[PDB]
């Protein structure tokens, strides 16, 4: 399985509502899967959206995802 | 108008609760029970209160929230109902559908129980407040209501959906009444032009029961910034 497919598989695995978009609540469950601190969870997620959410819609689509990789 | 999803002011399933029983980024209180795919904000037991509020304040000029919920009960009559909040302060516990009275900002009240006997319930009532109004329980807020509609949101085959938009100073409430599977069949409910609300607030949701009691469930609370 090529890098390109392991990535697709990861994207689809955390797309819990099946809309082909990753939102911060979905990323949080990926990250969190004692509990980690919410504040650090907020930094990570905020960092991912700052870096990859090119159109600033609060989602990372597949193109934004593939570009981050 | 552009929509930005705001994860930090939102919750939903199918992994809604964390393993310690908390909802990420929200605080819950009273008898609210979070589970993996919904929060039972107040179960169908006597005299219950529960609430769920964002831990931090949002600072959005304009926003839209979509709240998907069920209110379910044996009777053609139920109580007390469910409130959606945008307010300066977290109103975690209190007598207003399970949350604090004398709030500063807006409550959208889904009021199942006809307290003043006017045969006009279930109703949805928008009530602005400035820190000083005591909510008028006995009259279903009738004298304090900026606007209202009649809409039976109880015991529907699909989840009811409230889309609440604050855009260019107007607060609109649209309701999908849950009669069919079409999650976008919204109908107008109410509107308030020139609404002033704090520039920073917590979003919240709460519910309560009395001698009559429905299960009040929120499947999802989804918040968008508009620009
Ligand atoms: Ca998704
Ligand atoms: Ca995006
Ligand atoms: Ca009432
Ligand atoms: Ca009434
Ligand atoms: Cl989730
Ligand atoms: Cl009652």
């Amino acid at each position: 399985m090529s890098p390109q497919e392991l990535q697709l598989h990861y994207f689809k695995m955390h797309d819990y509502d099946g809309n082909n978009l990753l939102d911060g609540l979905e990323l949080s469950t990926a990250i969190t899967h004692p509990l980690m601190s919410e504040d650090e969870l907020i930094n990570i997620i905020d960092g991912v959206l700052r870096d990859d959410d090119k159109n600033n819609d609060g989602y990372i689509d597949y193109a934004e995802f593939a570009k981050s990789l | 108008p552009h929509r930005r999803f705001e994860y930090k002011y939102s919750f939903k399933g199918p992994h809604l609760v964390q393993s310690d029983g908390t909802v990420p980024f929200w605080a819950h209180a009273g008898n609210a029970i979070p589970s993996s795919d919904q929060i039972r904000v107040a179960p169908s037991l006597k005299s219950q209160r529960g609430s769920v509020w964002t831990k931090t304040k949002a600072a959005f000029e304009n926003w839209e929230v979509e709240v998907t919920f069920r209110v379910t009960g044996r009777g053609r009559i139920g109580a007390d109902g469910l409130a959606i909040w945008y307010a300066e302060n977290q109103g975690l516990e209190g007598p207003v559908f399970g949350s604090a009275d004398l709030w500063n900002g807006v409550g959208i009240f889904f009021d199942s129980f006809d307290n003043d006997g006017k045969k006009n319930n279930p109703a949805i009532v928008i009530i602005g407040n400035n820190g000083q109004i005591h909510y008028d329980h006995q009259n279903d807020g009738a004298s304090q209501a900026l606007a209202s509609c009649q809409r039976d949101f109880r015991n529907k085959p699909y989840p009811v959906r409230a889309k609440i938009t604050y855009y260019q100073n107007t607060l609109t409430v649209m309701i999908n009444n849950g009669f069919t599977p079409d999650k976008n069949d919204y109908e107008f409910c109410a509107k308030v032009e020139n609404m002033i609300i704090p520039a920073q607030g917590h979003f919240g949701i709460s519910a309560a029961t009395g001698g009559l009691a429905d299960d009040h469930d929120v499947l999802s609370f989804l918040t968008f910034q508009l620009t």
